[PDB]
């Protein structure tokens, strides 16, 4: 059985989902519209801040990342971002399209709109890949949820000043995934592994794409068309 | 700083 | 009679604002669009930056100002930047509207669209007035092109070290708008001393919106919407 | 200093 705390662990890491994750796609209508060089890296730019953002209001929601020091959450977030856009953006993907639909054909970006964001293969073989191996993990949305808390409460992360406290939220938070497939997810009992596994996926979806960020941001002419927050976030700053 | 993030983390 | 160089100072400075300026306004459909708070604040600084950048390309073709150290132009385009942008949007201000008119209706700013992007009628008043009165000024081309390239050449702006040769620029530019407007505009007696008013205008339009500008920057949420080379022409950089 | 100001500058 689920205990009463991690029940509410759970209901409150989904609510924190539901509220910085817009079904509809509304808002993005207000983005840079795409072009279809790099005709793609303002409306992705955009995509990128717009998800920053969000990311930022589920941690602020889950449980005493409220309660660490400012240094900690931004470090958190500094290193953690990038993954936890690349894990939610798996809820637009599609397996049939390849591509992530965020709406319209206007939002369907597949695969070449993405090369002419500035990102080479290098960066887009392995995110595909993850993409679709994370999508037929065919996940609850409590364990998606879940998935992302964890990612973002890594200790393991440069420069994070009191390990002890949020490895002391992440282990509650990998506590509460474990026992929600087993007494839960009829079929995974090979399932955390595969979950656990693509946090280190990521780890090197991260380190190709932020060397990838060097490249563009070391382009003036390109990092012209980048947002203040992005800048801020994916900047080397201490 | 970070103002930006400061400022989003309140 | 104009002399050979000011002839081929004048054909030159027109053909810098030609290539700098797009009476389509095509490349409108790309920034972020307008709503109708701050809704008109992202579609506006994506149209100050844009701007920005025309008005770089035509710093460099003005005659000996590619010439000037590195630090003297950044000193001029950082202080003359908004008073040529300003003077560059009457092309497309309309006396009839009370507006710029930069192609269908979604890139009609009126004077409500303006306030929703952070700035109060302290600034807008004055502006508003600015346009008009230099509209009804019915400048031949020739000679609102060499008014910017004035404006810009200014010496007694913060910050630049060889006064003696930006201002050696700047006479031979008013020796041309001055030859200009007795031996070819027709009725301009009165013209230049009107020119130079405009001139002095500026400066206390440019120095309300500056210290409107300090208002929208020092809130993180506002300047999160700006772009980076805004944020970097107005800012207080040395 | 200023990056895209050198840049576009050249
Ligand atoms: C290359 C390119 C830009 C890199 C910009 C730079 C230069 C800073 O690296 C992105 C590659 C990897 C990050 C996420 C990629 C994608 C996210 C898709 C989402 C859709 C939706 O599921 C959602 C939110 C909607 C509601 O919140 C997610 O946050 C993001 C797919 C498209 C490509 C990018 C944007
Ligand atoms: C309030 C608001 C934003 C301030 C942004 C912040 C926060 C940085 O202060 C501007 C006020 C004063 C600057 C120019 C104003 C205007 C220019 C209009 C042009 C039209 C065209 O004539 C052209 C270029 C087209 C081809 O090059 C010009 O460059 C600009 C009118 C609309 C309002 C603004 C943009």
């Amino acid at each position: 059985m689920l205990s009463d705390e991690q029940m509410q662990i759970i209901n409150s890491l989904v609510e924190a989902h539901h509220k910085t994750y817009d079904d509809s796609y509304s808002d993005f209508v207000r983005f840079r519209p795409p072009v279809r060089r790099l005709s793609m890296l303002p409306h992705l730019a955009d995509l990128v801040s717009y998800s920053i953002q969000k990311v930022i209001g589920f941690a602020k929601m889950i449980p005493g990342f409220r309660d660490l020091t400012a240094e900690d959450q931004i470090a958190l977030l500094k290193s953690s971002a990038i993954e936890i856009i690349m894990l939610r953006s798996n809820q637009s993907f599609s397996l049939e399209d390849m591509s992530w639909s965020c709406g319209g054909p206007d939002f369907k970006y597949c695969i070449n709109d993405v090369t002419k964001a500035g990102h080479t293969l290098e960066l887009l073989e392995p995110l595909v890949k993850f993409q679709v191996g994370l999508k037929k993990l065919k996940l609850h949305e409590e364990e998606h949820v879940l998935l992302m808390a964890i990612c973002l409460l890594s200790p393991d992360r440069p420069g994070v000043q009191d390990h002890v406290r949020i490895e002391a939220l992440q282990d509650r938070l990998c506590d509460v995934l474990q026992a929600y497939i087993r007494i839960q997810h009829p079929g995974g009992r090979l399932l955390y592994a595969k979950m656990i596994q693509k946090l280190a996926d990521l780890r090197s979806l991260n380190e190709e794409h932020s060397k990838q960020y060097r490249s563009l941001s070391f382009q003036p002419e390109h990092s012209m068309q980048l947002t203040p927050l992005v800048l801020e976030v994916f900047g080397s700053e201490v | 700083k970070h103002k930006i993030l400061h400022r989003l983390l309140q």
